[PDB]
RNA sequence: GGUUAAGCGACUAAGCGUACACGGUGGAUGCCCUGGCAGUCAGAGGCGAUGAAGGACGUGCUAAUCUGCGAUAAGCGUCGG
RNA sequence: CCCGGCGAGGGGAGUGAAAAAGAACCUGAAACCGUGUACGUACAAGCAGUGGGAGCACGCAGGCGUGUGACUGCGUACC
RNA sequence: AGGACCGAACCGACUAAUGUUGAAAAAUUAGCGGAUGACUUGUGGCUGGGGGUGAAAGGCCAAUCAAACCGGGAGAUAGU
RNA sequence: GUGAAGAGGGAAACAACCCAGACCGCCAGCUAAGGUCCCAAAGUCAUGGUUAAGUGGGA
RNA sequence: GUAACGGGGCUAAACCAUGCACCGAAGCUGCGGCAGCGACGCGCGUUGUUGGGUAGGGGAGCGUUCUGUAAGCCUGCGAAGGUGUGCUGUGAGGCAUGCUGGAGGUAUCAGAAGUGCGAAUGCUGACAUAAGUAACGAUAAAGCGGGUGAAAAGCCCGCUCGCCGGAAGACCAAGGGUUCCUGUCCAACGUUAAUCGGGGCAGGGUGAGUCGACCCCUAAGGCGAGGCCGAAAGGCGU
RNA sequence: GAACUCGCUGUGAUGCAGUGUACCCGCGGCAAGA
């Protein structure tokens, strides 16, 4: 369980090589409002596919 | 004209904020805001306000146009640590680092 | 494994799950639109839509069967008086799910689940 | 009077760290590791100042052997012939001639062939 | 010039290494001294039942602590500066 | 004055010889953590250096200098 | 009537697992024993270190006990 | 005699065997042990024999 | 796991004998340099010889802080310190200089030491490593609407659901000492966020002839006028 | 202690010699060795 030798910063960096998350590829544009929204999610202003789905 | 905005003594370890910062390094300011709005990490809301302040600083203080700015430099430095004592089993005491960070964003037209 | 199995545990036991959807089913009928996690909104379809079908045939047996599964005479009344006749000509698909971002406290994916008509 | 002992130690440590530039990881940053690495690098430098003239003699011999083989004579016979011809060109020049001017090298081989008879 | 075949062949860096530049962290070093330390020379060698040493509480235009003071309470009289 | 939550924090402006003297305040080392630039590195085995050494980048009549170090000889950490 | 019987509170800690950088510097869970007595408990008091106390374990005496803790002799004496 | 307190070269590696005892520098020369087909610097050198067992290269 | 030629492989590239070459060390020679010792000619010129080295002995030096030299000298035209670079000494070092720094420094020669360390015991602070890994403290349980807000799974309101009910409810003593109530705030604290809090800040709040203490009375026991004991300290006791 | 941290055989072994094998970096496991 205990480590014979301290991992060096080089190996520390390599393990973190896969820790970077993914950026937002690109967003869609609502047909009516034109606001940018997540694909297949309703807009922050309650629009989705040209319909006022929710209040506010 | 490069414009700088900083958030010093932010309550987050530099490791966590760097994950978000690397997403927007070199991006256009318009694209950077989109990426940060849809990143589901606490560091994203921290980085957003620093980046939004830099854009505002460039406009009001430097006259730059928002349509030209891109994030030339963004880095997170380790800030001073607040050291706390947490009691462990059998009377042993461990010290917990309430790590902070310095978030710096530089936006310029070039 | 779970080859061909249906239903989500949702980190709850059977008694807690059954109560939680009984509560949430009543809320959906009451307000016609609620906000909840996307996994729960998808499992709620399997509880509320079968209730609406019972409302299509109004009988004492059906109202007692709907009361057993909802234990709210207020909701049973609305089921057979408003939703039943409203979805009489609709074959299934009485509910709609809309994704609406992520919860702040735990980053859970959220979704609105609403009845199709909503008198609008 | 009190003497603060850090200053001379710090200056001595800086010299070692300045000599350990380029080394890998802790060997270039940590004095405890840098000091041993810097000392050992000196031993190798002393050791390899001797190997250097060994290694170049091997190189000179290897090329002279190749060039001599190009003219129908082994290195052993070529050197023996040159000595009998009272030719005092060393291996360094022989390797220089063999690579740069193969015509002058053939003249030496022909002269070596003569002294052998 | 084109095609085919054979041979050879750079441009990648997810990360890491070295070097340099610029930072962050940290508080070493230098500089500083209303603090100490060790002496020499003097002074005084006691304070207290006329209530001591040491405290508690209070005392301001004062919310707290320090200093001073003691229901006359950051002070009163008097004589000098 | 500006961004922000009538925040934290920052960017201007202003004060000052100096704000990289801004109160987390003289000087500000090292470990440690980053960003940038140059070079190397994804068919290559071990105290990671040393001798030889190509190429690349940069600084200087054609080689030298600084950084890097493909490949190769030698090489049982220190106490 | 009972140092009687079964059994909660209460007292104990026989058993097993979990825990063992623990939730806990000895606990939890499930069983187990006692449970009107040589029982158990609140409050105050007394016994002090080669001494006290001990239904007796070289046990306990402030998480320290085959001789408590603190200060002093004392910067004691002592090795590869 | 070697080492302890002596490195270098040789014996694949080598603690004590063989050669030899490092003032420093040189991209100069001749040798010691041991070697000269390739790894790997130098003879696929010359002459006369022996071995057929891969003996050589543990018995 | 070939592994009992170092390997490839070899019919010699095996073994024996003879010869001439060649390779091969920090050995020898060559060229340059340094030092020790002895010769000489005048510290200086040549010369001979030596120069592996632990414990140890002997010789010659460098640097650090401080004192006199010093009411001198250097220094805001930039001191010490910090950080680079160059030159220089066999070396410990020294000098010069760029940037930083913003006021002290100290030549020379003598003198005095809290005078030189990577690993005696260690001690103090800071920072890594594992590692953004383990863990997030009882498996009684949450769901939704509205409100507030920059932000709501956790706060408030409401409706359902669930848990305790010889307790996980109610009231006290011991102990604590403002944690009570209201407003306001979210840096830190709360194992997450927090608008919430036993957190921060301000203000308010504890009313007794009958409750309790005090008070009267005594128990175990404590002190103890005289007194008994002891040299005293003190021990015992009416 | 620092790591650019394979196996085998030999030698008094991730690290020596010889030889074999192995693109770089993570993730979840198993516990033979450290």
């Amino acid at each position: 369980a205990v480590q014979q030798n301290k991992p060096t910063r080089s190996k520390r960096g390599m393990r973190r090589s896969h820790d970077a998350l993914t950026a937002v590829t690109s967003l869609s544009v609502d047909k009516t409002s034109g606001e940018k929204h997540l694909r297949h999610h309703i807009t922050a202003d309650g629009y989705y596919r040209g319909r006022k789905v929710i209040a506010k | 004209m490069e414009t700088i905005a900083k958030h010093r003594h932010a309550r987050s370890s530099a490791q966590k904020v760097r994950l978000v910062a690397d997403l927007i390094r070199g991006k256009k300011v318009s694209q950077a805001l989109d990426i940060l709005t849809y990143t589901n990490k606490k560091a994203a809301v921290l980085v957003k306000k620093v980046l939004e302040s830099a854009i505002a600083n460039a406009e009001h203080n430097d006259g730059a146009d928002i349509d030209d700015l891109k994030v030339t430099k963004i880095f997170v430095d380790e800030g001073p640590s607040m050291k706390r004592i947490m009691p462990r089993a059998k009377g042993r005491a461990d010290r917990i680092l309430k790590r902070t960070s310095h978030i710096t964003v530089v936006v310029s037209d070039r | 494994m779970r080859h061909r199995k249906s239903g989500r545990q949702l980190n709850r036991n059977s008694s807690h799950r059954q109560a939680m959807f009984r509560n949430m089913a009543g809320s959906l009928v009451r307000h016609e639109i609620i906000k909840t996690t996307l996994p729960k909104a998808k499992e709620l379809r399997r509880v509320v839509e079968p209730l609406i079908t019972l409302a299509k045939t109004d009988s004492v047996a059906n109202r007692r069967l709907a009361f057993a599964r909802t234990r709210d005479n207020e909701i049973v009344a609305k089921l057979f008086n408003e939703l039943g006749p409203r979805f009489a000509s609709r074959a299934g698909g009485y509910t709609r799910i809309l994704k609406c971002g992520f919860r702040a406290g735990d980053n859970a994916p959220m979704a609105y689940i609403e009845l199709v008509d909503r008198s609008e | 009077a009190r003497v603060k002992r850090g200053v001379i130690a710090r200056a001595r440590h800086k010299k070692i760290l300045k000599q350990a530039k380029g080394y890998y990881g802790a060997r270039s940053r940590v004095y405890r590791v840098a000091f041993q690495a810097v000392i050992k690098a000196g031993q190798y430098a002393y050791r390899d100042r001797r190997q250097r003239k060994r290694q170049f003699r091997q190189l000179w011999i290897a090329r002279i052997n190749a060039a001599a083989r190009q003219n129908g004579i082994s290195y052993s016979k070529f050197i023996n012939g040159l000595k009998k011809a009272s030719v005092e060109i060393d291996r360094k020049i022989l390797a220089d001639i063999a690579v740069f001017d193969k015509v002058a090298f053939t003249a030496l081989v022909e002269k070596a062939k003569a002294a052998l008879a």
